[PDB]
RNA sequence: UAGGGGCGAAAGACCAAUCGAACAGUCUAGUUGCUGGUUCCCUCCGAAAUGUCUAUCAGGACAGCGCGCACGCAGAGAGAAG
RNA sequence: AUACCACACACAAGGGAUCGUUUGGCUCCUGGGACGAGGAAGGGCGCAGCAGAGAGCGAUAUGUGUGGGAGCAGCAGCAAUGACCACACGUCCCCGAAUACAGCAUAGUGCUGGAGUACUCCUUGGAAUUAAGCAUAUGAGUAAAGGAAGGAAAAGAAACUAACGAGGAUUCCCGUAGUAGCGGCGAGUGAACAGGGAACAGUCCAACAGUGUAAUUCUCAAAUGAGAAGUUGUCAAAAGGAAGAAGAUGUGAAUCAGAAAGAAAAGCUGAACGAUACAGGGUGAUAGUCCCGUAGUGUCUUCUUACAUACGGUGAGUAGCUGUGCUCGGUAAUGCACAGUGAAGAGGUGGCAGUGUGCAUCUAAGACUAAAUACAACAGGAGACCGAUAGCAAAGAAGUAGGUUGACCGAAAACAGUGAAAUUGUGUGUGGACCCGAAUGGAUCGGGCCCGUCUUGAAACACGGACCAAGGAGUGCACAUACACUGCAAGUUGAGCAGAGGAAGUCUGUGAGGCGUAGUGAAGACGGAAAGCAGUGUGAGUGCGACCCGAUAGACUUGUGAACUAUA
């Protein structure tokens, strides 16, 4: 060893070290797609993936952001005038380990399942949907957007009285 | 340049490769790793790394990154986090900008430079050096602390 | 181009399938084209040879010549027709094979069953041409 | 690097939230009444069946004696929990009573 | 009666042309500061075998002497005169 | 130098390089993951008209049925009264778990044993090596040896994290991170929550079953009886379906002629024609239209999958403690054991020992669970891979010929092409070891010790080298780095992953993290200079076989040997 470097610490001394190749990658993906389209014939009318509640992330770094969760809770639901054993044939997801500690969350997640039940429409048969024409929808449901804000101005009179 | 031959393909021919005739070339001269660093190595260690040899400062036998993790702005930075475009409308605007640095991960004010403008602002933050308040009073701004 | 990825287009996969066939697939091997007449006489355009049927030479050292197909040598992929041969040192003659693909039917052979192996081949088109 | 900038003050800040209350659980209804009756009761028969151990003796004869600070060591030491050992002092106190 | 084991009227003798610790195969491409070798042309520049520390004396590292890229620039392996 | 020795050239010998070719290898991807007491895997022996090896098959050693249809490769004979092929079935000698046996369950029938083990789970457990020595430590819970299962296996629905304005089973990918820490604080080792995604699903037993009648399971009879299990506790409900996927197979366009020349035209020259088909293969030289296909289109066969009852809050030689041994990043104990000791019904935890007290979060000592993930044999498709001293050891009867007492060990050989050098004979020329400089009709003149290598110093009485061909040694990845080149710039980026697209390429989103935008201290705490990020390459350091070849040795096996020799 000569010269001026960091110092070393490259651990490739055990012997019995796996390698692993990602040369699959692209047909792997192609499999995912080929999957997904399948299991989306078999329920046509009805969209892929669940509805999720809106929670808020976890420590100081990321309070300020909001994030999706696994499940409604209880409470959420029958206070939207719904039981749990219908949310559950309308796609809704739902999680008996959550609790509600704050009045805000409460509220958001009511909202969500009352615009979920607003926009849903309802058939008979299959057939029915079929001659409609009915285009099922793709990807997420309702997902949250976290966009930054833009800078409102105040006169200043009010500096006194609210301060941002 | 983006590509160039190397070095090896001019050696051919020549008996040595480059490593000497009475030197040679053999497999490990002076030990594996960074081994010897207090007997034969004392001298590269004392030139260029002397505060290796040492145990030093408080022990936490866990820590968590994102209970400290902070981000800090000058105050002579504070207009610059707003485009260009609303920059040039606070200027000559009789409004005053509500700048929040929570929204661009700011959390600590420091009293460096000038304000850019010399003109009312608020600032919300969630602490301010000694510096920076009274700089931001001295214009009749303010300063606002929260979470 | 090709858009059926079950199909190989190696080389040395199509030569391993050539020579190595068998059964129905060899006998596909022995096919040559009808004339402008028997196209109208009958609905095929090509059936493999088989002796005493009657064969124009459209290729090779024997050109224009016609006659009886003698022979079918099926492992080494070769036909003998009369009057073909050439004479060697002793003055003893030896024919010469020709490719099948080198000759052009003229008139058929119909001893024993040719008559419907023809028939099953005409019903196998019309089955789906009138669809 | 971008760790240890804000003092300790400043980190115990906290946003203001809306709270709810938590929903108590005291009711009891009569047949978990009768079922915890039922357990209590099955304690006693085995203790009447079956006695004190070893133990259990030499614990109690210390007390007739006022040798309390003996008595907690001693319990100390067979239980491994200083908890352990308060509870049972107390428990075997008050059969004695 | 079988390998850190046997068997010995004792020589460290003998145990499949092998014994002061058998054979086969694997870990294993064990390690080597020591010996041998290391494959085309022309052009331009050009050394060292000394100092300090080293379980150091057939080895290292740091400094000194080469070369490449070079921001820049009044200097010099010689004399006078105090 | 008549004939010996050397060199040059022509011809004949001798050998198999070079160039042209390839029904083989290797690598990546996708499918598959199918054995045995109904006798397997592996071994032996027989069977043909002439038959050794290999292939195929069992004394039925080319039999039956279905779908097709022309020959059986040599010689003699067979064949539309079916040559030959493809799918299924029937027959299937002896040894071998090898069993007329061993262990074990039921009212009874039975089940296990051996083979395989790349990938997964459970035990047991090294040394070489690195520290420039070596003993703790490292290599490594790796190798080796044992047990066991499936197409995957294991895990799995918190006696869980966290201190936020909180989240919410398990597994996998990007990341926190070469960090917090462990360490003769040396060499070296080394995790977790978050934040961004793939795929998503929850439920059972015990505690706790009708008492106006065991209502429960099984057997024989019978059309309504006998008997077995069980009160040391039996018994807690639905048919049902069209979708989805993989194979097999049918059809399938359009050309003729000519001078010269050749063994042969498909080349070349003129004139036409097809295309939702100009992928690729075969034909006597380079073919869209000569043959097999391809694009486009038909049929058929298999496989997968789907509705009912009753409940809670106490699961013990356990959790824990003392001593002890191993283990982990886990540090005044992270996990696992053994011996003593041993709870409460209420207990467990909140990365530093103890005692007290509020607060937050959970419920151990019983069980089941899909998808997303890993990788041999065997099958299919691809390639900036190798081209017969290469590529698998093996392009032919290759794990073969052949060999060890034994465990075990193990080759060569392509085309009836081309036909180099070493080396030999004959003929013709020139010289007496040969090279460099300069010449004659002709004797020759001048200069030169044998190369490679270690070395102060080689022609050496220093070592390697008889001769020719072919092969034969600074490479790949990870991490910091300085330079040259490129885009944008207080910012920058091909993270994974989604959407489009006849597709391992390319285009577009969503969206973390990292480093930078200013430093100082062990820290509490404080704050005031300096363009960066991501690539394409070159020089150079460190770790892995690490430029190529080379020890005497050390360890491990449910591997082998007393045919030589020792003793009873």
């Amino acid at each position: 060893m000569r010269g001026n470097q960091m110092l070393p610490n490259n651990h490739f001394n055990k012997g019995s070290m796996k390698f692993k190749n990602w040369f699959n990658q692209p047909m792997r993906a192609l499999k995912r797609k080929e999957v997904r389209e399948q299991k989306s014939k078999i329920c046509y009318p009805n969209p892929l993936k669940k509805l999720r509640p809106v929670v808020r992330c976890c420590s100081m770094r990321y309070n300020k952001k909001v994030r999706l969760g696994r499940g409604f809770t209880k409470m959420e639901i029958e206070k939207a005038g719904m039981d749990i054993k219908y949310a559950i044939s309308v796609g809704i997801a739902v999680d008996l380990r959550r609790k509600n500690k704050n009045e805000e969350g409460l509220e958001e997640n009511v909202k969500r399942l009352m615009d979920y039940k607003n926009k849903l429409k309802f058939f008979t048969t299959v057939r029915e949907a079929r001659d409609n024409k009915i285009e099922q929808y793709k990807g997420e449901i309702m997902k949250p957007v976290n966009i930054i804000p833009e800078v409102k101005g105040i006169k200043v009179e009010e500096i006194a009285t609210i301060y941002g | 340049m983006f590509n160039k031959k190397s070095k090896s393909r001019k050696l051919r021919g020549h008996v040595s490769h480059g490593y000497g005739r009475v030197g040679k070339h053999r497999k490990h001269p002076a030990g594996r790793g960074k081994s010897g660093g207090l007997k034969h190595l004392r001298s590269l260690f004392q030139r260029y790394h002397p505060d290796h040899f040492r145990k030093l400062g408080i022990v936490m036998f866990h820590r968590n990154k994102n209970a400290d993790f902070t981000r800090t702005v000058n105050v002579s930075n504070l207009w610059g986090l707003m485009k260009l475009e609303e920059q040039m409308k606070f200027k000559s605007s009789a409004e005053v900008p509500v700048v929040d640095c929570r929204n661009y991960g700011y959390l600590k004010v420091l009293g460096g430079g000038d304000l850019s403008v010399k003109k009312p602002i608020v600032v919300i933050a969630r602490q301010f050096t000694k510096d920076a308040e009274e700089k931001i009073n001295a214009v009749g701004g303010k300063c606002v602390v929260a979470a | 181009m090709k858009f059926n990825k079950n199909v190989t287009a190696s080389r040395r996969k199509n030569r391993k399938a050539h020579f190595t066939s068998i059964g129905l697939e060899r006998t596909k091997l022995m096919n040559a084209p009808l004339s402008k007449d028997l196209k109208e006489e009958y609905g095929i355009k090509r059936i493999a040879v088989r002796p005493g049927d009657m064969v124009k030479v459209v290729s090779g050292e024997f050109k224009k010549k016609e006659g009886v197909v003698m022979k079918v040598n099926r492992h080494d992929i070769k036909i003998e027709v009369e009057g073909c041969f050439v004479q060697k040192e002793d003055g003893k003659k030896i024919n010469k094979g020709i490719h099948p693909s080198n000759l052009r039917i003229i008139k058929l052979s119909m001893e024993k069953d040719r008559a419907e192996i023809i028939n099953k081949k005409v019903e196998a088109m019309k089955s789906e041409v009138k669809a | 690097m971008k760790i240890n900038k804000l003092n300790n003050a400043s980190k115990a800040l906290s946003y203001p939230v809306k709270k709810l209350a938590k929903t108590e659980k005291a009711p009891l209804t009569e047949k978990q009444q009768r079922s915890k009756e039922l357990k209590k009761f099955a304690m006693s028969i085995a203790r009447e069946v079956g006695g004190l151990a070893p133990y259990e003796l030499r614990a109690t004869e210390l007390l007739r004696r006022d040798e309390d600070k003996r008595c907690k060591k001693f319990m100390k030491k067979r239980l491994g929990s200083l908890k352990m050992a308060k509870k049972k002092i107390e428990l075997l106190a008050e059969e004695m009573r």
